[PDB]
């Protein structure tokens, strides 16, 4: 544990090597990747919770 | 002879076990979904036992005798209605390996009626009473018995409408209730739920008419019956229509003959009419309603059948028909009417039935969006349905799998301790009473028969300990979770369900058709 806002390298999209993105990246709203986590498992469990499809 | 009635007992037993297996993995809170697929491609998801067993279609006596039996469950009670094909299906199950050996079915049924009639008086015997002739008690055990049948924040919305129908207090604890005869709870678009009240004499959505001033009291209703629609013609044209002539006879038979009735029938005092539903009507004729704009006018349409019998009812009355009428006995009572709107849209009258025989009163509801409106008229409906099943007795006890091993341990003694050759049937009961606990495990996530011998040792031992519990998962004393049930949600069911097994068993020989 020596920081938290630098040691956050990730992908490029020029060629394969990791790249700093805070520099020179850009951000992304949290709000959006948060909702779109909660609608994903809320769609698997929806889905898990399916038993069968026969017409009973 | 004797393989064709074996052969159809045989595929009668089938049949029931596979209707009883069809539907098994619903019991309890954590209950597994089915969708049900349409003939037109249609899906539909659902949980509930009841719609699976009232939408699904088949043609067998066992199926049909299957689905009665579910119905009257459902009808008496209106709790659990789908532990009763388990123990049926169990039982015939039992009755199975009891007549593969060579028993005679009298023998088998006469050792059920004693196991039955054993069970209810252990059930009986064991339930302890409550008390309910002050409000206080009943209030409490209201608020202990409503505390566990949906999630918390919809209890907590429910509990002021659960309160304010508890309140009504007409019979004073008498054997019978009378919760489904004088009940009329309306439904009203638009507005907050909040604002919502007890409403005695006779609530109406309809407006009256557009003029200057309808604020009257003349009985408020116009029992009327006969026909208003306008004579129709034989055909389209019965002659050529271009000038006059034509026009002249058909303005005065549109004009100067439906008024001399509304003349001759406005004689009468109380000038108060009406008319059912514009389901039979193409077009009224706007000048008749024009020339009853005067001399007072009030018209009250969209009436359903339901509606004349609830005001044939709380008023006490009887309508009348036919034209050659010339009594007087279709007057009401006039107190106060022409009601506003509750800051809001939708029109809705109330009359509060001032001296008056009968004292019904409903509850007028609302809501926003179609949402909240049937979740509450559910939420009240079940309320006011454990209400009567509490009020019909006094006995209660807890549920989640004791009483059921306590009834098989206590079976499995007598028949331990009686002697005969129907003692072996009366232990096949023994064996057709711990498929509640051992489903209710399996459902939960545990090992069911490690659990289930626990259970039966814990019985034996400290004869009440604990049970089955859900929302930890494990096995906790049922004293601290507040949940309960009746005792005629057990006591009624295990004898409809030996009811149902009894005649089930008793019919055999050949089926003949026509
Ligand atoms: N809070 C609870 N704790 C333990 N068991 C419960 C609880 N609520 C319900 N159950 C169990 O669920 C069973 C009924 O489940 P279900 O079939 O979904 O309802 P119903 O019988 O009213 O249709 C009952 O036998 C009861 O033992």
């Amino acid at each position: 544990p020596e920081r938290k806002n630098l040691k956050w390298i990730g992908l490029d999209l020029s060629n394969g090597k990791p790249r700093d993105n805070k520099q020179a990246g850009v951000f992304e709203p949290t709000i959006v990747k948060v909702k779109s986590l909660k609608f994903a498992t809320e769609a698997a469990i929806t889905i898990l919770r399916i038993d069968d499809l026969i017409k009973l | 002879d004797r393989d064709k009635p074996a052969q159809i007992r045989f595929s009668n037993i089938s049949a029931a076990k596979a209707v009883a297996d069809a539907i098994r993995t619903s019991l309890g809170p954590k209950g597994m979904d089915k969708m049900i697929q349409d003939g037109k491609g249609d899906v539909t998801i659902t949980n509930d036992g009841a719609t699976i067993l009232k939408q699904m279609q088949v043609l067998h006596p066992a199926a049909r005798m299957l689905v009665e039996l579910s119905k009257a469950q459902d009808i008496e009670a209106g709790d659990g209605t789908t532990s009763v094909v388990i123990i049926a299906g169990s039982l015939l199950d039992s009755c199975t390996k009891l007549l593969q050996k060579g028993i005679h079915p009298t023998i088998i049924s006469e050792s059920f009626q004693k196991a039955l009639e054993k069970g209810i008086e252990i059930l009986t015997d064991m339930s302890r009473p409550v008390e309910l002739s002050d409000r206080e008690t009943l209030l409490n055990s209201a608020t202990t018995s409503l505390n566990s049948k949906v999630v918390s924040q919809y209890s907590s919305l429910l509990s002021p409408m659960s309160v304010n129908a508890v309140m009504k207090v007409i019979d004073p604890a008498t054997a019978t209730s009378v919760d489904l005869r004088d009940i009329k709870i309306v439904k009203k678009l638009g507005g907050t739920i909040d604002d919502c009240e007890l409403v005695e004499g006779l609530v109406l959505t309809q407006k009256v008419s557009n003029s200057g001033i309808t604020r009257v009291e003349k009985a408020k209703i116009g029992l009327i019956q006969f026909c208003l629609s306008a004579p129709k013609t034989d055909m389209d044209n019965q002659i050529v229509v271009s000038d006059y002539a034509q026009m002249d006879r058909v303005l005065r038979e549109e004009r100067a003959y439906i008024l001399n009735l509304v003349k001759q029938i406005k004689k009468t005092g109380c000038n108060v009419l009406l008319i059912q539903k514009s389901i039979l009507r193409d077009a009224l004729s706007d000048l008749a309603l024009h020339f009853l704009n005067k001399m007072k006018i009030m018209v009250i349409k969209d009436i359903e059948r339901e509606d004349i019998e609830f005001i044939c009812k709380t008023i006490g009355t009887k309508p009348v028909a036919h034209i050659d009428q010339f009594t007087a006995d279709m007057l009401g009572s006039a107190e106060l009417a022409e009601e506003v709107n509750l800051n809001g849209s939708g029109k809705l009258l109330k009359i509060t039935g001032c001296a008056s025989p009968g004292k019904t009163v409903t509850i007028v509801v609302r809501g926003s969006n179609k949402l909240v409106i049937e979740e509450a008229e559910r939420s009240i409906h079940d309320a006011l349905c454990v209400i009567r099943c509490l009020v019909k007795k006094r006995a209660l006890i807890a549920g989640g799998g004791a009483p059921e091993i306590e009834l098989a341990l206590r079976l499995t003694e007598y028949s331990r301790t009686l002697s005969g050759m129907e003692s072996y049937c009366v232990r096949a009961f023994a064996d057709a009473m711990e498929v509640i606990p051992s489903t209710l495990a399996e459902n939960a996530g545990l090992n069911p028969i490690s659990t289930v011998t626990e259970l039966r040792n814990r019985h034996a031992q400290g004869e009440k300990t604990a049970g089955i519990n859900v929302r930890k998962g494990g096995i906790s004393n049922i004293l601290e979770e507040l949940v309960v049930q009746p005792l005629l949600v057990s006591v009624s069911a295990l004898t409809l369900a030996t009811e149902t097994v009894r005649s089930i068993l008793k019919i055999d020989d050949v089926v003949n058709t026509r």
